[PDB]
DNA sequence: AGGCCGCTGCTGCTCAAGAGGGGTTCGCGGGACGGCATCGGCCAATTGGCCCGGTGTGTCGCACGATCTGG
DNA sequence: CCAGATCGTGCGACACACCGGGCCAATTGGCCGATGCCGTCCCGCGAACCCCTCTACCGTGTTGAGCAGCAGCGGCCT
């Protein structure tokens, strides 16, 4: 039989050859955890970054990051309710309840 | 996807083999084909950078290369480099 | 009647079904932009021709002439 | 005996040996400068590509052998 991993190489070596410039950014954790990433000098900063040690979001050293609001947290059976029976019904059957309750 | 020992050390020698083809070659030949394909460094350089070290025009860069090729692209230098293609 | 000391049996582990709505990809084209690649000239530059002008030194083509071996 | 091969010697030719002159052929090879087609990229639209959402007659159950530990029980002991 023949198979293959979809894996590819190189004739290629470390030796005799010279490495490109980079620059050290260095990130922090809420619980304190700072850690240095290697960027090529031709790149982009992102905000945003992932924790070497415990997994958490992770912000630069100098904050200018603000929060755009993202627009799934609406499912719940609240907004549900809303949607599907209007306020009159709500407060009758509210005031029925309470009215059985007492009694 | 598992390295071969044949096909490793034919590259090697293939490796060996090609810089001596070109020590033959004035100095400035061989330079210049190396920086051009980076054989040195890896990295292929442009005209400009390659007549930068030497100061010649980048048209002179265009022609000196060609002449190289030429000589090699002989029978008369090829047969050393021939069973490796 | 509970605690406890043994027996004895049992078990377990191991070796040989649609429909709608929406953001994103990519895939064709589609052309615009900038760039480097290809073709008449062109003259006065190193090597290498291509010789004049002298002899000499030394090979070769042949004349006079002596010695020697064979005929 | 003596005459040509071999060699001595001589005269000439002479193929260059020199080391120096004085111009030239061929043959350039660069890209000079001018002209032209292809690679890259930036949209432009559109086909598909993947994800999420909702539908209300109703409907209510998947072998042998060897060795060791634990549970139940007979029977003292208090």
């Amino acid at each position: 039989l023949r198979g293959t991993r979809l894996v590819v190489t190189s004739y290629e070596t470390d030796r005799g050859i010279d490495l490109a410039p980079r620059q050290a950014v260095e990130y922090a954790c809420e619980k304190g955890h700072r850690f240095e990433m290697p960027f090529s000098v031709e790149a982009e900063i992102p905000p945003e970054w992932e924790c070497k040690v415990c997994g958490i979001q992770a912000l630069l050293v100098d904050g200018d990051g603000p929060e755009e609001k993202k627009g799934k947290p609406a499912r719940t059976h609240w907004d549900m309710l809303m949607e599907r029976r209007t306020r009159e019904e709500l407060e009758e059957v509210l005031a029925e309840r309470l009215a059985v309750l007492r009694s | 996807e598992a390295v071969v020992p044949a096909d490793a050390v034919s590259f090697t020698l293939l490796q060996e083999q090609l810089h001596s083809v070109l020590d033959t070659l004035s100095e400035r030949e061989a330079g210049v084909v190396s920086m051009r394909f980076g054989l040195t460094d890896g990295q292929p350089k442009t005209l400009d950078e390659i007549g930068k070290v030497y100061g010649v025009t980048r048209e002179r860069i265009r022609q000196i290369e060609s002449k190289t090729m030429s000589k090699l692209r002989h029978p008369s230098r090829s047969q050393v480099l021939r069973d490796y293609l």
